[PDB]
């Protein structure tokens, strides 16, 4: 269900595998534009392995389809985000996603 | 414990009757207390025999008499001025204390709970008038708001009452929809929650949902923040079921409250060109221009840096274009007097529109677009690359 | 161990002496209130807040030993009993004769390290007979028409202390059953003597020299409506340690030996005894047949009697 | 726009109050919510909310206040929580700081050197959303330190150099608003462990130089100030309890060695005389405690001090120095010149204020007033022995948080997870001493009042929370001497709600009356200084369970007997724990316990006492009865035969252990007759004898829910000490009529062994 609309191409070479480490620079926000979360406020990279069930599927199954150096907005659905329960406190249920997700180094 | 006393010619030889008199304040405090109930009955009895169903109306209303005796015991209650010598509000803190003391060991709170049970039977000053005459009609509000203010006034301070009537807290928070009394109810529930940690322990989620929807339903009020806060912690100590329940029901879904945001700072450029077209004198309604970029940065802080081109109107046949205002982060396609391109979408009116293009990209370094504009029949054009 | 050695006996060895160099600088107005008064003054407003239970206040506990060890051959004699007042007026001026009466009376009579630091500031701000210090005293009292002071020092006195002879023989069968270490407070037999010698020195001192009004007004407080009799209660107080002395001698018969203990113990009894009888006296000094009376229609015939017969075979 | 609510009065009062309502719930140590609520305002608009110059001041503190709690409030807690308990190891960098640095005309920096301290560790974790199923998120959200650290002190340089000329326009509004926020988060700053010795250096310089307290600022201010100087003078305390520990390393060294030395030398060179035992008396008698206090006194001219001479002039020499390096004849100096000061320039509303200033000016005029107060919660352990105790330490923490919230499910589970593992851990076994100093005892007795508060006789709820904290308290008290002694302090209250956890089979261990028993268990000092405010108690509550059966138990469906035999029967555990104490019964105990029942008689069980039942005959056989017949039970029940047999053999038990003793004083006492003659009167010896003689069969096993082998040993046990075995006949037929079959029954065994 999640969908992938490049904004800056990453030259289509190096994709993430399985058994691999990606290192990921992301400003996901809600469906209305309201930022929820942010990985360049903290100023540190969200690194996370591929296919090890660490993050929600609609950002790994996204991510595994794209390139290095590529920029990307990932949109995706509340049932491979979060279901019909949300996080308890930001997302409320049944909530679509967008994650604006640039690929700064694959290991 | 009780021993009955019965009068009899031999008795017991242990009596010892020893005489102890009681201060002015109990005195008066006794005194007042009994003229209070006896006038609260003869409400009470009026009200009733009126509401109960459709019977002559020979009944005694002591509408004015109530409502004086309301105000002369709202002052009664008057905690002590902060403009005041320490040893006189510590004396008038005691004596408050003892009165609501004595007041609360005669049950009158449940009293005066019956008297607003029997009073918000009613919806308005009108549905009360025609059924209770013209000046009891328009005094039901006002008798409704003294009422609420004296029960808010014998809680006040003490911490014996509020642990004592926290159990009607599942009638105050139900009512606490009633729309004409609940700034009353709210500061009742407030300075009962502020004051006992046992009226915490049984605020369940319907009532925090209830005071959610208040805080929903008649605005941004000031005072539901406070309940709220005193939901949290009350003394020293802190709950984390009302905790988890305010942060899982009150901000997830961002519509309350005030939200906020870190945005850029976005300007305009443009040159010394104006194009109006009409019967008359025209100008070729053709037009065409190029743009290129020599150096860029998409995220320079913490943001997508904005970076848009396009035509913008005006209003009328004069400068100053409508729009967000000024100094904000609105450029061109952010208002219906603009339109504008940024690689990716076409912005018009805030709301950005997708669009192909062969190897569709923001606008990086070295990138020329092209904006043609034809005024009649067709309408603004862009040419990324050519 | 080594440690805990050195802080039991190396530190708290009486190492220092401020107790005058701090108040004496805490009076100055250098530039309104002096900051010693303003100390004073917060003192009073916390034991004039009204609550139940008089707290540790260890500030208070803190503060009311300093101002208190603050205050204490013609001429050698002469200018020290001159300083004595100079020190006693640097701080009985400023509110601190107002200040012990109002933290007794908010004890309602609660024995605690509260009353027992108190009592003692008020001995050092009435040591010898300073007649003003009395009667500022006694003028608050009469114009604050308090009872709280009087039923305060009526509970204290009904539970000051008593020699029990059960607790006595029961720590000395721990002795004898193995090396316990002795129990601080007087072997766990008499507690806080110190403290009831110290409200007794402190009520003898309310009425030194002779100050009927004083006298008078500590048996009948004219102008309230509970008044309650100290006389009374003082000889009460002394039956109960008369009977006292009374047992513990009847424990030591047969025997003609005197263990430390049973020195120790009794020379505190002793002098108990006698700060009271000290107390008495001075209640009766002046020729006040108010307390003559008094005396004369009590229980003090008993006490008399029986330390008659406690002396007669003692001796 | 932000700054645009200046003029919108509504709008900002609104949103201060949001503000408010977001630090109010995450204000404790609640961290769930913290990680919602980063993300729910932001990372970097905290930094430029704080950084900002026209901010309509209440939404600069409101922010402020917020950014204090949602990461640095937590771990602030935590570090200022222990900041009253010197664990110090004894490694080799501790063992570098004792110079202390005092002589050669300087005093060194507050704050400045070197801790080696036990202080709990900070780790946050990362606040992300997007990784599913966080670990625990168990710490705080993760923060920039440096950047803020950096920011806060050229905010505060600013601040000071805007103060110092006095403009009509300080940053937010007034000056209260420009200083009281700054100075707090400088303050928690300072708390939470950063600030490394150079940075220090330039946040004294900042006020120092002789600045800060010299400006005239508000009093909201100035209780800040007072704050931070007392957190000025703590570090120093604690750098002189450091230096104290580094320099008691080297004597201890030096005299420990020197002391064996000489005891060799005595032992090698004996001269047996009638002296020499005087003297050596000292190495096998007098504990290490009295063996340092006499083998280390020199005030006065001379004591019995040993040959040892060298270090005295050393100890001397470091008592000197640190009283030179107190008070006693600069931090202390500028301290108590700005407290006066301060008072002198104005009278002071705010009475917390001139509290604070008072206690300071206090503190830096007694000066040994700390040491004597903190040496006691010191403590060294080891250089080997630190990964331990730092465990027991966050477990200890995480209790002391838990204790400050309300409790909940999740609060009980966290609470008894972290009993466990301080229970599990080495460290509260090798050091029983470390336990008492940190106060374990006393955290979790105030724990349990919370549960065990609410109610008496309605609701006894969190029973695990309950059980817990009672099993740990006995594990503490039974593995020490002076535990026992700490606990007999808090036996006074806890026998006042001693009635909860009983007539219920699930906790026969945990229990505040087991954990007074615990306590009172085999001290003879501890149960003679057990005197009578409590034991009338317990017979007051012994005979009300003996007149009222259990409302839970009518309830359950048992036959509802006219007495209940469980809490009685705990009752009569604890009072033979009380009365009997290593084989010698207390004497006054049993007394004072036989006056108690007889005045009471309703103690005794009602088929013994009383104008009805005969005695104990009957009633045992009765009991029998009901156990066999399963129409008197409820229908791992409660056997009410059962119960009642365990009840009478109980207060049987007790009887004969409170009897007066093997006739040692008792051949030559009158009171100890008479209690004899007292026990006789009321318990018959052929109604033992009768008892003694039943004959239970000897079982394919069986149930041991009935008549217990053991039933027959409290009787065994009274007749030998209340009567006594003296006559041939009366021996005999004892042999013949009850002892006997219960032989033969014993020795019928081949394999079936179910009951030892």
């Amino acid at each position: 269900g999640v969908e992938i609309e490049t904004i800056s191409p990453g030259d289509g070479r190096t994709f993430p595998k399985k058994g691999q480490t990606c290192v990921v620079h992301y400003t996901g926000m809600l469906q209305n534009g309201k930022k929820f979360d942010s990985s360049r406020d903290r100023n540190k990279p969200f690194k996370f392995r591929i296919g090890k069930q660490e993050v929600i599927k609609g950002f790994e199954e996204g991510a595994a389809q794209m390139s290095l150096g590529q920029r990307a907005k990932l949109t995706c659905t509340p049932d491979v985000a979060y279901g019909a329960t949300g996080h308890p406190g930001v997302i409320p249920p049944n909530a679509t996603l967008i994650f604006d997700v640039e690929l700064l180094n694959l290991e | 414990i009780q021993r009955k006393a019965i009068m009899h010619h031999e008795g017991h030889m242990d009596d010892g009757l020893n005489l102890s008199r009681s201060q002015h304040e109990e005195s008066r405090t006794a005194r007042v207390i009994r003229s209070t109930v006896f006038l609260f009955n003869r409400f009470i009895r009026g009200l009733d025999a009126l509401s109960k169903k459709v019977k002559l109306p020979t009944i005694d209303l002591p509408i004015e008499s109530v409502s004086l005796s309301l105000q002369d015991l709202i002052g009664y209650f008057h905690p002590p001025d902060e403009h005041l010598e320490h040893e006189d509000k510590q004396n008038r803190l005691r004596a408050l204390k003892n009165r609501q003391n004595l007041f609360q060991e005669e049950g009158m709170i449940n009293l005066v709970l019956e008297c607003i049970d029997r009073l918000h039977v009613y919806s308005s000053a009108a549905h009360f008038a025609d059924v209770a005459g013209r000046e009891a009609g328009e005094s039901w509000k006002s008798i409704l708001n003294s009422l609420y203010e004296l029960l808010a006034a014998l809680i006040r301070g003490n911490r014996k009452n509020c642990a004592q009537f926290s159990g009607s807290l599942d009638w105050l928070i139900s009512r606490l929809e009633r729309l004409e009394a609940s700034s009353g109810i709210l500061e009742v529930l407030h300075c009962v929650l502020v004051e006992s940690p046992e009226a915490l322990n049984i605020i369940k989620e319907g009532h925090i949902k209830s005071i959610i929807s208040l805080l929903d339903k008649h605005g941004r009020n000031h005072k539901v923040l406070d309940v709220l806060c005193s939901l949290c912690v009350c003394h020293g100590v802190a709950v984390r079921s009302n905790q988890h329940l305010i942060c899982d029901n009150l901000l997830p879904g961002r519509d309350l409250l005030l939200q906020t945001r870190l945005v850029n700072h976005v300007s305009s450029m443009r040159p010394n060109i104006f194009l109006g077209v009409s019967e008359g004198s025209a100008q070729y309604k053709k037009w065409y221009y190029e743009l290129m970029v020599d150096h860029t940065e998409p995220f320079v802080t913490a943001e997508a840096t904005h970076l848009r081109v396009g035509w913008a109107s005006t209003e009328g046949y004069s400068p100053y274009p409508g729009g967000g205002e000024e100094w904000g982060g609105n450029g061109v396609g952010d208002d219906l007097f603009s339109y504008g391109f940024d690689g990716l979408h076409l912005w018009s009116g805030c709301i950005a529109r997708t669009v192909s293009s062969p190897n569709q990209h923001l606008l990086r370094t070295d990138d020329v677009i092209s904006c043609c504009l034809d005024l009649s029949a067709p309408s603004i054009s862009f040419r990324i690359n050519g | 161990l080594f440690l805990q050695g050195y802080e039991k006996s190396w530190i708290e060895t009486e190492e220092h002496y401020f107790e005058d160099k701090l108040i004496e600088d805490l009076a100055k107005p250098g530039a309104r209130v002096d900051p010693l008064h303003q100390l004073i003054l917060l003192f009073s407003r916390t034991a004039l807040t009204e609550k139940c239970k008089l707290e540790e206040d260890f500030l208070y506990m803190a503060y009311a030993d300093i101002m208190a060890k603050s205050c204490h051959s013609f001429e050698e004699k002469e200018m020290e009993k001159q300083k004595l007042l100079y020190q006693q007026a640097r701080l009985h001026d400023r509110g601190a004769a107002e200040m012990v009466l109002q933290t007794i009376s908010a004890s309602k009579g609660e024995t605690g390290p509260m009353v027992a630091a108190t009592l003692k500031l008020g001995i050092a701000i009435l040591n010898g007979g300073n007649s003003t210090v009395q009667q500022k005293m006694l003028d608050y009292l009469k114009e604050k028409k308090d009872v709280g002071f009087f039923q305060s020092l009526a509970g204290l006195m009904q539970s000051c202390s008593v020699l029990d002879l059960n607790a006595f023989e029961r720590q000395n069968k721990a002795e004898g059953l193995g090396m316990v270490t002795e129990e601080g407070s007087g072997e766990k037999v008499l507690q806080d003597d110190e403290f009831t010698c110290d409200l007794f020195r402190f009520l003898q001192l309310l009425c030194e020299g002779h100050n009927s009004d004083f006298q008078n007004y500590l048996r009948t407080q004219t102008g309230n409506n509970t008044t309650v009799n100290i006389i009374i209660s003082t000889v009460d107080y002394l039956l109960r340690v008369q009977e006292s002395i009374s047992d513990f001698y009847w424990y030591y018969s047969g025997k003609d030996i005197i263990d430390e203990q049973g020195q120790r113990n009794f020379s505190k009894a002793i002098q108990v005894a006698k700060q009271v009888f000290n107390t008495l006296t001075e209640y009766i000094q002046g020729p006040c047949t108010g307390n003559q009376q008094s005396l004369a229609h009590s229980r003090l015939w008993d006490a008399v009697v029986g330390f008659l017969h406690v002396f007669a075979h003692m001796q | 726009d932000i700054l645009e609510l200046t003029e919108q009065e509504e709008l900002l009062q609104f949103h201060y109050h949001t503000l408010r309502l977001y630090s109010a719930v995450c204000a404790l140590g609640n961290h769930r919510v913290a990680h919602a609520l980063c993300s729910h305002v932001d990372e970097p608009q905290l930094l430029y909310a704080i950084e900002n110059k026209y901010m309509p001041g209440l939404l600069r503190a409101g922010y402020y206040d917020l950014l204090i709690d949602i990461h640095l409030s937590s771990y602030a807690t935590a570090r200022l929580m222990m900041n009253n308990e010197f664990i110090v190891p004894m490694t080799e960098e501790t063992k570098s700081i004792t110079l202390f640095p005092d002589e050669n005309k300087k005093h060194g920096l507050p704050g400045i050197g070197l801790s080696t301290s036990l202080r709990p560790r900070m780790r946050f974790s990362s606040p992300s959303f997007v990784s599913i199923s966080n670990d625990c998120y168990q710490y705080s959200p993760e923060f920039p330190l440096d950047i803020l650290k950096a920011k806060t002190i050229q905010m505060l340089t600013e601040a000071v150099k805007e103060g110092s000329l006095h403009a009509r326009d300080p940053v937010g509004g007034t000056t209260e608003f420009l200083f009281v926020p700054l100075i707090k988060l400088f303050y928690t700053l300072l708390i939470m462990g950063i600030f490394h010795n150079e940075d220090l250096k330039h946040i004294l310089q900042l006020i120092e130089p002789s600045g800060l307290l010299q400006m005239k600022l508000p009093e909201p201010v100035k209780l800040q100030m007072c704050l931070l100087l007392q957190y000025l003078c703590d570090c120093q305390v604690r750098h002189r309890i450091e230096a104290i520990v580094a320099f008691s390393d080297d004597f201890v060294a030096k005299l420990q060695d020197n002391q064996r030395f000489r005891y060799n030398e005595v032992m090698q060179a004996l001269n047996m005389s009638a002296a020499l035992t005087a003297r050596k008396t000292r190495e096998f008698r007098s504990p290490p405690q009295e063996q340092i206090n006499m083998l280390l006194n020199f005030k006065d001219d001379k004591s019995e001090c040993p040959c040892p001479e060298e270090i005295r002039d050393q100890l001397l020499d470091f008592h000197e120095d640190l009283m030179t390096h107190c008070g006693i004849e600069s931090l202390q100096q500028l301290i108590s010149e700005t407290m006066v000061r301060w008072a002198q320039e104005s009278v002071i509303e705010d009475p917390e204020l001139v509290r604070a200033m008072f206690v300071l000016l206090h503190r830096q005029y007694d000066g040994i007033g700390g040491l004597v107060r903190a040496l006691p919660k010191t403590y060294t352990i080891n250089g080997v022995s630190v990964e331990d105790t730092i465990n027991l330490l966050a477990s200890l923490g995480q209790i002391r948080s838990l204790l400050s919230v309300r409790m909940g499910k999740e609060e009980e589970k966290l609470m008894i997870r972290g009993l466990g593992d301080i229970m599990n851990n080495k460290v509260f076994y090798q050091h029983p001493n470390l336990m008492r100093a940190l106060g374990m005892h006393e955290t979790v007795m105030e724990v349990m009042v919370n549960v065990l508060g609410g109610g008496e006789s309605k609701e006894i709820t969190f029973p695990k929370m309950v059980a817990n904290c009672c099993r740990f308290l006995c594990y503490f008290c039974r593995i020490s001497r002076q535990n026992q002694k700490a606990m007999f302090d808090h036996l006074s209250y806890l026998l006042e709600n001693s009635s909860v956890g009983l007539a219920s089979p699930a906790m026969r261990g945990s229990t505040p009356l087991d954990v007074a028993a615990a306590s009172v268990m085999d001290n003879n000092e501890l149960a003679l200084a057990l005197r009578e405010p409590d034991l009338e108690k317990v017979v007051r509550y012994l005979a009300g369970c003996g007149l009222q059966s259990c409302q839970m138990l009518v309830s359950k469906g048992y036959p509802d007997i006219g007495w209940n035999p469980v809490e009685g029967e705990r009752y009569l555990d604890f009072l033979r724990f009380a009365v009997f104490c290593n084989g010698e019964s207390v004497e006054e105990n049993a007394n004072v316990v036989v006056r108690l029942l007889i005045r009471r008689p309703e103690c005794f069980g009602p088929a013994l006492r009383g104008e009805g039942g005969n005695g104990l005959l009957a009633a045992m056989e009765e009991a029998i009865k009901i156990a066999e017949d399963p129409s008197r039970d409820g229908p791992d029940t409660i056997h009410m035969g059962n119960a009642i047999m365990t009840f009478y053999a109980a207060l049987i038990d007790l009887l004969g252990r409170c009897a007066p003793e093997m006739h040692l004083i008792h051949a030559g006492k009158g009171e100890a007759i008479r209690i004899r003659s007292i026990l006789r009167s009321l318990i018959p010896l052929g109604d033992l004898v009768g008892v003694i003689s039943i004959a239970f069969q000897m079982p394919e096993p069986d149930m041991s829910a009935g008549f217990c082998p053991d039933h027959k040993a409290a009787m065994v046990l009274f007749l030998d000490r209340v009567y006594g075995i003296e006559v041939q006949d009366f021996l005999l037929h004892l042999l013949e009529v009850g002892f006997l079959p219960d032989l033969r029954a014993a020795a019928s065994l081949d394999t079936a062994a179910l009951s030892x």
